[PDB]
């Protein structure tokens, strides 16, 4: 089964470069196209770049003309994004997919076989703001109890909640996190449950804040 | 430069037709497999339609019996792939692939039998 | 590239209908994508017309003159997400801006809970109190904070999660940011929700 995996996005200061990987498996590497698109956060699709290696075609949306360098390794199956001068406005989840080898030749207006398989995207953040890791304060609960997991002040996103380490899907809302005056981030996640259980059934918040390697279990016991 | 050149493809509405043509250089004589392969968005490219250029066997392609036909005009080099009775189903970039080197007509129609490709023509079935 | 209704709110079962400008005078076949909330988008609809494989049959495409259509012949609650077209000019790829597709609903009421800051939390200086907006509908909602009565400006923010993917309701938290010195020179906290005809109201006392 196909799949592209992505990596190498993180944060860098303006002006700074980085260079992001698409690790394409399931499918001869030669016979297709790999493209970047990449979305600033609330906004749409911006395509932006692609290869074909075994033809080493390239092209380049206006917007990063200059400053960004696509190339593959059919050796290993890889296509990377070389990003230089990066700014604010680079700032964007960057997704990469797979298109036709030969679809700028193919493209017509009765055919375009679009891209079907993507990546999960990889954020990078372009900021002078350095890396500080989350704070996590229970949401401490009171028919059916409600409780939670405040987690703030850090940076940069993303930072993904869990409960009971995955066995525990349902009820769970995460919040998207929000930018505080500060600069920094914050998000809570909470869950209801039965008030007949917070006696018996123990309940661990799971934190992971990847961009400072950190993660933070945290339990959620009722206040007395 | 040995190299291979598709031409023909359009849309089509379903039970339409359409015929498809390959056209090789360098020196011909020497090919032994002539085949039409197709591949759409998010699916494997399949064998569709093998010709044996010396004895001119076909070998087709379970979803295509009956309604896809390739043909050889060794006047020309060129093969053929007359599609009829088209249906959604059949929208792909159809492509045209040769090989030299004999391998038994059990592999006619597979990917790997073959050395060289087109680039492709795209067909498009639909209401 | 502009699609048309850039937004969009229609109820379970309805039919719904995108549509897309070609950009450039040289027509080129339109793909269509779905993606959720920060998420990779997914194929939908290439070659105009063509359904990608897997997708399900309620979704289709087609010309109208010369442009381009998206229908959901059945909208249905996993649909709700930003649709977007695609096209090729000569070696460039471009989309378009997006299309937002929100399901359209009855009414629901939130359960509202508040919370104290914890313990923890104070030690240092700061104090969060939170109010959870749970399984509401639509998600347009005043959340107002009250301290020993008194309203508060510019120290809230809210944050709603997207739709349920099987009942359509939003849930919203508004985080009230006090320092540790203010809260306790305070005693009751409270937030209100307002929804056309009803404001409900939690509150806790600081001696709990």
């Amino acid at each position: 089964e196909v799949q592209l995996v992505e990596s190498g996005g993180g944060l860098v200061q303006p002006g700074g470069s980085l260079r992001l990987s698409c690790a394409a498996s399931g499918f001869n590497f030669s016979y297709y196209s790999i493209h970047w698109v990449r979305q600033a956060p609330g906004k749409g699709l911006e395509w932006v770049a692609y290869i074909s290696s075994s033809s080493s075609y390239t092209s380049y949306a206006d917007s990063v003309k200059g400053r960004f360098t696509i190339s593959a390794d059919t050796s290993k199956n890889t296509a990377y994004l070389q990003m230089n001068s990066l700014r604010a406005e680079d700032t964007a989840v960057y997704y990469c997919a797979r298109g036709y080898q030969y679809w700028q030749y193919h493209a017509s207006w009765y055919w375009n076989g679009g891209l079907d398989y993507w990546g999960q995207g990889t954020l990078v953040t372009v900021s002078s703001a350095s890396t500080k890791g989350p704070s996590v304060f229970p949401l401490a609960p009171s028919g059916t109890a409600a409780l939670g997991c405040l987690v703030k002040d850090y940076f940069p996103e993303p930072v993904t909640v869990s409960w009971n380490s995955g066995a525990l899907t349902s009820g769970v809302h995460t919040f998207p996190a929000v930018l505080q005056s500060s600069g920094l981030y914050s998000l809570s996640s909470v869950v209801t449950v039965p008030s007949s259980s917070l006696g018996t059934q123990t309940y661990i918040c799971n934190v992971n804040h990847k961009p400072s390697n950190t993660k933070v279990d945290k339990k959620v016991e009722p206040k007395s | 430069q040995r190299q291979l050149v598709e031409s023909g493809g359009g849309l089509v509405q379903p039970g339409g037709s359409l015929r498809l043509s390959c056209a090789a250089s360098g020196s011909t004589d020497s090919i032994e497999y002539m085949t039409w392969f197709r591949q759409a968005p998010g699916k494997e490219r399949e064998g569709v339609a093998a010709l044996y250029t010396h004895t001119g066997n076909t070998y087709y392609a379970d979803s295509v019996k009956g309604r896809f036909i390739i043909s050889r005009d060794k006047a020309k080099n060129m093969v053929y792939l007359q599609m009829n009775s088209l249906e959604p189903e059949d929208t792909a970039v159809y492509y045209c692939g040769a090989t030299r080197k004999y391998v038994p007509v059990r592999f006619a129609l597979d990917q790997s039998s073959y050395d060289y490709w087109g680039k492709g023509t795209p067909v498009t079935v639909s209401s | 590239m502009t699609q048309s209704p850039s937004s969009l709110s229609a109820s379970v079962g309805d039919r719904v209908t995108i549509t897309c400008r070609a950009s450039q005078s040289v027509s080129s076949a339109v793909a269509w994508y779905q993606q959720k909330p920060g998420k990779a988008p997914k194929l939908l609809i290439y070659s105009a017309s063509s359904l990608y494989s897997g997708v399900p049959s309620r979704f289709s495409g087609s010309r109208s003159g010369t442009d381009f259509t998206l229908t959901i012949s059945s909208l249905q609650p996993e649909d709700f997400a930003t649709y977007y077209c695609q096209q090729s000019s000569s070696s460039l790829i471009t989309f378009g801006q997006g299309t937002k597709v929100e399901i359209k609903r009855t009414v629901a009421a939130p359960s509202v809970f508040i919370f104290p800051p914890s313990d923890s939390q104070l030690k240092s200086g700061t104090a969060s109190v939170v109010c959870l907006l749970n399984n509401f509908y639509p998600r347009e909602a005043k959340v107002q904070w009250k301290v020993d009565n008194a309203l508060q400006s510019g120290n809230s923010q809210e944050s709603v999660t997207e739709q349920d993917s099987k009942d359509s309701t939003y849930s919203l938290s508004s985080t009230l940011t006090l320092s540790k010195a203010d809260y306790e020179k305070h005693k009751v906290y409270a937030c209100e929700v307002t929804q056309g005809t009803t404001s409900v109201t939690k509150s806790f006392n600081r001696g709990e």
